[PDB]
């Protein structure tokens, strides 16, 4: 007897299922180390990362939500990205789209 | 991408399917339904999702909710589901899936810069109980019921006097002034009872013209015939309830006669088991009728090996009596009874009983009147086993009839359920906050109008907020202003419209009463049998349609020695 | 902890239980208050244990004779009741006459 | 029927003839007067008398009580009656026969449904008490004060500053304003005293239309000839008391000298001993004059071994003295004497001294002043016996003496005995019941403007409001804005006419003082005595008409051990 | 005639010349003007100078100060000297000469019948602190922090809510507005940041029309360059300024871009060290840009030898991080950094650092503010000697520099100097007393408003003050209406222009926030220094103008175990 | 002493604690409340004897085994916290997983 126990059926959740992903190598050219949230506009992180911020754009990651991936200085790795959703208007971050898409 | 459930479990609460035990009881419930789009569930902190263009959008204080709780499993008359709850204007605005439209997919709940987070990941969330048997012998009760997870109180009293010791009864206008001010003060919804024993109509309609939401007939001040035929005139020309404590003695008649003089008009029986009140041994057979709304006061909840014991000397106390009195120590023995004390459980279970209540220092404790309530339904689960309407395996049925005795009953019962009483959308947010492991027992946290009035709080001047020692303290919603605004002060209509709350100057939110007359047993939530019960004159037996009804007393019970230091 | 308003008035109780509990030790006629928080205290233990209430409104009886207390002390003590947490939840007991 | 006279007392309280021990003093009481009619008491409780169409008749609130205290025994300075006492919109009613008129006869205090009761069966009830000599040092002092029976206290201060440590002084506008808005928060009767040195009368007639209801003249801000006769001179045409602490270091003048500046104006002679201050060593001879109302702070009361002892640092502390500056230490040993100690309990017992009153923490306990009355009643019994004006063999004559001293006395020095002081119809509803066992020394209930404000109050959550830990809590009468309605501020009348209330927006009931300079010794209740006293220069023997006055020094106590913890 | 030294200081403090230890510190302050005329000091009580005619004139009120603080030993960071204080009207009349024109030379602060008088002699007097990194976790704070002498609150919170677990923000209209009639209930001056958090100005707008004086950044809620600059956008029209807590995470770019976004425009950096939170691993280099005015969480405050291992499990809770997800733990893990954290007390020696704050129950402690910026002056001169500024043989240099930190600086960074944050004349009267053993550890008074609010304060009972026990107490000051009189609630222009006060119903007096905008790094009181610092991205390593800047961790400082019971 | 309301507030924890230490001392199982109020007023007597935060975190996992506790009460406990005043100052102690 353990007060308040959880009894989890066992099995898995698909996370963010019917949605467009791409996957994009990414690589951490700055000297500091950098982390990136599960639902921050990709195509709008730190400069220093450096990928293909066109392919990301609209992507965020394709991670459980509220997790992160963190990218040491140097580090290169494989993302897998899923796009956004609602009205796939982007607003804030580095304000390079302000509005739709 | 893909996730384990145990994983899920531990970063977002459990999910459909899972089962979550309450507190240290063998009941267990089962979540029915998920609100969510799994991979778009919101959670704040540290690089998380509610952020500026990410989980929080760019609305206007207008377009969105001013809090917003995450990932709650809601446990609820009406279901046990996990959502995020969104909170407006001190009101539940709706039960779905939190969020920013922009970026994210079956938002319902709009998170904005205006927005507030409490994280409810892992804890159940309730509504805030509703306590209609309350003798306010002192203004302290109010901190124990509200801690206990209790946010709304009904009852009459005008402090420690011998009228109040005995009786829920805020005597006269002047009295009834007096404690409408005070209210102010408390950080509970508040609704007064008057004294309802007179023969004389304009007497009572006095009362319920300067702000009492219903009339409290009580034997000590006479629970004969003629009284109660006049309060129940007046309650039926002014939509207020009339509360029940029957005449023990027999003295104008017997329970049959009590009934004719109520003749089917809607009525609420305090402690019809009878130990704290009532025609003896048979008020409890009131539970057969249409009309009758029945309660239960807790200190015979759930039956126990020390009970009857301690049961006695109580009876003395509470109501003025005499122990060298042979006929006052006669008439309260002839109260309590091992019989109908049994039989109070099972008819809880049956739903024969459709509230439990506390009947605070008087014969009853304030804070125990949900802890109570579920130790009966463990009681009852580890005798009688599931329920004939449980469906799967888990106790959520027994939950929802249990839980509704305490919230959505009461609240209909005296004609509030418009403003309280269940998580709903346009109700108060009265709202209590558990760990599974101490549901029912120490919340987490209580809300009330939308405000935090009451949680455990640990060193002030530490670097966090829970080192030790952690103990329950007044929070901003229990301050002076935003108090106000985050309570209600029920009363009746002809109160309302007399003025009374500019006249008195009362400064909490106004809330008024109706639908008392038209109540009946078949509106009580999960709750409305009425069972063919009949009482042995001479044994006190209970018996439904001829089967005896009965129980065994408890040695050991959840909730108790594990989460109490004395 | 999470200690309700209840949980931290006992705590009240126990520190008074204290006072006496010393004062009895050194020899003290035990006055007014002394009795009451000592015998009370003795109580709520009695239920910690897990002794039944019907025990405890006995063995109350048996904390302080009337040679340990101050004189008049008995007579202003016609019963003692206290609240604790026993096995199966809170329950009252009331002591009789505890001084005698 | 017929029923023995012990059941009888055990069941309605003593009657006519029987004696009551006051707690665990020598002194006994003797009920002189009952006003039931035997067969036709009250009694509340489950089948007794106070029900509908029996106790209780079937008037509208106008036409009967709110609250009616049963079958009290009254001890005030007027008489030792049983009766029962009706309270009538915050205001003592009536004291005689409660119940309905319809079935019983004599009533004079009709019952009806707006009626709450409050039994006082075998309880005695006297006026709440009245402390003239009060240092706001800090808000505390209120609650102390209360709880053991105090509802009013008139005094001045702003907090713990140096000021406030030394005098009663509340400095001019600013600082009156911000307290009389402060005094709105505490449950007892306030009214503030200005600081009266000063030899501009603008500067006093500022204070007094500000709101202070008198002017403190102390000698740590110069109590010279110039400075009293321009605070009487302003006192004379604003209708305001003053209070006196004269010039212990003969500075300006003696005794002689001082008596001659106030001209035979009404003065109030705080601490008349001498050793909470005034001219040494004979500043006790004021007691002799028609004009002056003498009052003894209770460190002094009574005279017992310890003392002396405590007496030097305390006097230290208080006055901001150094005990390394030789004048600051020879100054502070020339106002204790055991001769003026000695004899100020004498002049007690004979009424030559007036008022008792604390000196709230400047040389004074504000919770002992009515247990310390009656301790020095006690000794006064045991060392002198029988009052000459005593009949029957009772103590009532001199519990009539002494209960004046901080009841009716200290209104009428003040101008305030047309609101409080004493239980006569019209009269502020504030009363004290005690159990004859802890009479003066713990209250069972204390009653402000007919509501309860505090009492001992046991486990909130308890089934009974007896069970431990039983202490004093604040009530409903203390809550917010029921507080500011059973509670008065008062004011001089000039600030009642300029609108003060209205300016500071003051919340609670106003009253105004009146009938200061009228008072003379000959009007003080039971304590009019104008001995020819004197006091020897070199031996500080106090004589009258020649005869040496002293007594001895108790080692023992009543109301002291067998009651506190601490 | 002719005293000596000695003699003089036991009697009215120190003057000129004298040196005096802080607490049991290593600092000593040296007398550096006196203002008095030897031979005419004034000194309050029995036979002493203030009385009638003497050293107490006779002025109407209106010509003389209602409360005077005689004797006063000033630190502030203009000066240390002593100095008679007068308070009218709740501010600062004036620092001179108190006395009688009349009979004395000098006297630039007259004293009359309406004045009250604080002794203090021996005493140390300073300017109320600020507290700008307020965490609204609790109610119970306020009391703590004003005991430890901080009079004035800047932050932003609901209450136990994850959102202000988190950060100090006050999310929108509807909980600003709540939150703004709950500050009337509160002791302290306060004033509330928003949400800062959106990149829709209208967004923001509304919550400062509502009521806020600035807008917290959190990158919780995400600090991300498009918020930063539409928060700035949106201050920089408003007149409220904006605290920042920078991107740790480094997730939408690297210190050098947030400076970027802010482009020049005023911020309030918090926690610029780091620990707290910020662009890992150099936040610090802030304190090197012009705009940039930068604070100290005190946690760190100063490095010792258990600071490390604290701050982890610390650093979770407090941002809701899971220790379990390895991105959670790494981001805690490079926040504390051993580097910084040495040379952040030697930036605090320098001046490059120019406030202290707590971030209250967030890694901060509420009531350690003063306390810990002193340890810090300690260690420093323990560890560096003397400042190149000192002149003399005397710390009172070092003394000014660090005072200023939660006084002036805080006061000037957030727009509200113009009220409080010295002892200047015109400027509220928040004051706070000292005994010089219990300098910067616990107070003798905390006056608010001119009124003391809290105080030591022993047995309620006692004949005397001082009797045990001796623990803080709320005095007049913190009640009701006198309270309302006392403090500020603090509203931008906006706010105060659309009426807010008026229709919230707010009943303290109101203040308004101005000159948010242009201050500048140049403005902080003795905390100037812009150095060119620079640091290591692997080694962590600060070094300004190429030198390592570091110190040694303490292993016993000075103000903990010999003062505090746990 | 001038108690600050900190200091104030630990006196309800070393209180607390008192009454767990008797019922450990009889021989009960300790139940929630007592084993957090036993092992917290355990490292505030470290801090004044001065121990080292580290020390600490380590020795109070060590105050009481599951098996002076009553069932789930170790699993009810994740962790324990409390500050007190080091030689160096107020530092907060976190003890993970106390009771094994
Ligand atoms: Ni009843
Ligand atoms: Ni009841
Ligand atoms: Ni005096
Ligand atoms: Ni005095
Ligand atoms: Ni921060
Ligand atoms: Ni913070």
């Amino acid at each position: 007897m353990i007060p308040g126990e959880y009894h989890v059926k066992p099995g898995q959740i698909a996370l963010n299922t019917g949605r467009a992903t791409c996957r994009v190598v990414v690589e951490n050219h700055g000297d500091r180390p950098i982390q990136v949230g599960s639902h921050y506009h990709f195509a709008e992180v730190n400069p220093a990362l450096k990928f293909d911020r066109q392919q990301a754009a609209g992507y965020r990651l394709n991670i459980p939500a509220g997790t992160a991936v963190r990218f040491e200085p140097g580090q290169k790795r494989e993302v897998e990205l899923v796009a956004f959703a609602g009205h796939r208007a982007v607003f804030g971050f580095r304000g390079e789209v302000m509005g739709p898409l | 991408s893909n996730i384990s459930r145990q994983a899920y479990a531990d970063m977002f609460g459990p999910t459909v399917g899972d089962k979550v035990r309450l507190a240290d009881t063998e009941l267990w419930i089962e979540v029915e339904d998920d609100l969510t789009t799994y991979g778009e569930e919101v959670k704040f902190g540290g690089g998380k999702v509610i952020r500026d263009g990410m989980g929080q959008g760019q609305m206007l204080a207008a377009d969105c909710v001013d809090l917003v709780l995450t990932n709650a499993l809601i446990v609820d008359h009406w279901g046990i589901v996990k959502a995020d709850i969104g909170v407006k204007d001190g009101r539940i605005f709706a039960i779905g899936k939190a969020g920013n439209p922009d970026i994210q997919p079956n938002v319902t709940i709009p998170i904005g810069a205006a927005t507030e987070v409490i994280a409810a990941e892992g804890k159940i969330v309730t509504a805030g109980g509703i306590d209609t048997h309350i003798h306010w012998i002192c203004p302290q009760q109010a901190e124990e019921a509200l801690v206990s997870g209790v946010t709304t109180m009904v009852g009459g009293g005008t402090g420690p006097a011998a009228g109040t010791h005995a009786t829920t009864c805020t005597p006269g206008p002047w009295y009834i002034s007096r404690m409408l001010q005070a209210a102010d003060s408390l950080p509970v919804n508040i609704g007064l009872l008057g004294k309802g024993n007179v023969s004389q109509p304009d007497a009572l309609r006095e009362q319920v013209a300067a702000g009492v939401i219903g009339l409290k007939i009580h034997e000590d001040w006479g629970a004969t015939p003629a009284a109660i035929d006049c309060a129940l005139t007046v309650a039926d020309e002014m939509d207020i309830q009339v509360a029940l404590h029957s005449d023990t003695l027999n003295e104008s008649g017997f329970v049959e006669d009590t009934l004719a003089a109520i003749g089917g008009r809607t009525i609420h029986t305090f402690h019809t088991e009878g130990a704290g009140g009532g025609h003896a041994p048979d008020i409890i057979t009131a539970c057969a009728h249409p009309n009758i709304l029945p309660s239960s006061t807790n200190p015979t909840l759930p039956y126990t090996l020390n009970t009857i014991d301690e049961h006695l000397d109580m009876l003395m106390v509470s109501h003025h009596l005499d122990p060298d009195i042979a006929e006052d120590v006669a008439f309260a023995e002839s109260r309590i009874r091992r019989e109908t004390i049994a039989a109070e459980d099972v008819l809880h279970d049956l739903g024969a009983f459709s509230l439990t209540s506390s009947d605070s220092q008087a014969m009853g404790r304030v804070g125990e009147v949900i802890l109570r309530t579920w130790q009966v339904a463990h009681r009852m689960k580890v005798q009688r086993g599931a329920l004939a309407e449980e469906t799967g395996d888990n106790d959520n049925f027994r939950v929802k009839r249990y839980i509704a005795k305490y919230t959505i009953n009461p609240a209909l019962t005296h004609g509030i359920a418009h403003e309280v009483g269940s998580i709903e959308v346009g109700k108060l947010a009265d709202l209590v906050v558990w760990s599974p492991a101490f549901f029912g027992v120490k919340p987490a946290t209580v809300i009330k109008g939308g405000m935090i009035a009451i949680a455990p709080m640990g060193d002030i001047n530490a670097s966090i907020p829970t080192p030790q020692p952690v103990h329950y303290r007044p929070m901003f919603g229990a301050l002076g202003s935003a108090r106000h605004h985050c309570r209600l002060t029920f009363l009746s209509q002809a109160a309302a419209a007399n003025g009374v709350a500019e006249r008195l100057n009362l400064r909490s939110a106004i809330a008024v009463v109706k639908g008392c007359r038209t109540v009946q047993k078949a509106d009580m939530v999960h709750n409305s049998l009425q069972p063919n019960i009949t009482v042995d004159a001479q044994t006190y037996e209970v018996r439904v349609d001829g089967e005896l009804i009965t129980s065994e007393p408890a040695d050991v019970l959840p909730m108790a020695q594990r989460y109490f230091l004395f | 902890m999470e200690l309700t308003p209840r949980e931290k008035d006992k705590l009240l109780l126990f520190t008074a239980a204290l006072v006496a509990e010393r004062r009895l030790a050194r020899g003290l006629k035990l006055n007014y208050p002394e009795s009451v928080a000592l015998i009370s205290a003795f109580i709520m233990e009695g239920a910690r244990d897990g002794k039944s209430v019907a025990s405890l409104m006995e063995e109350g009886r048996h904390v302080l004779t009337r040679e340990q207390v101050m004189e008049g002390v008995p007579e202003m003590i016609p019963d003692i009741q206290v609240e604790a947490t026993f096995p199966d939840g809170s329950k009252l007991v009331t002591v009789h006459n505890p001084i005698i």
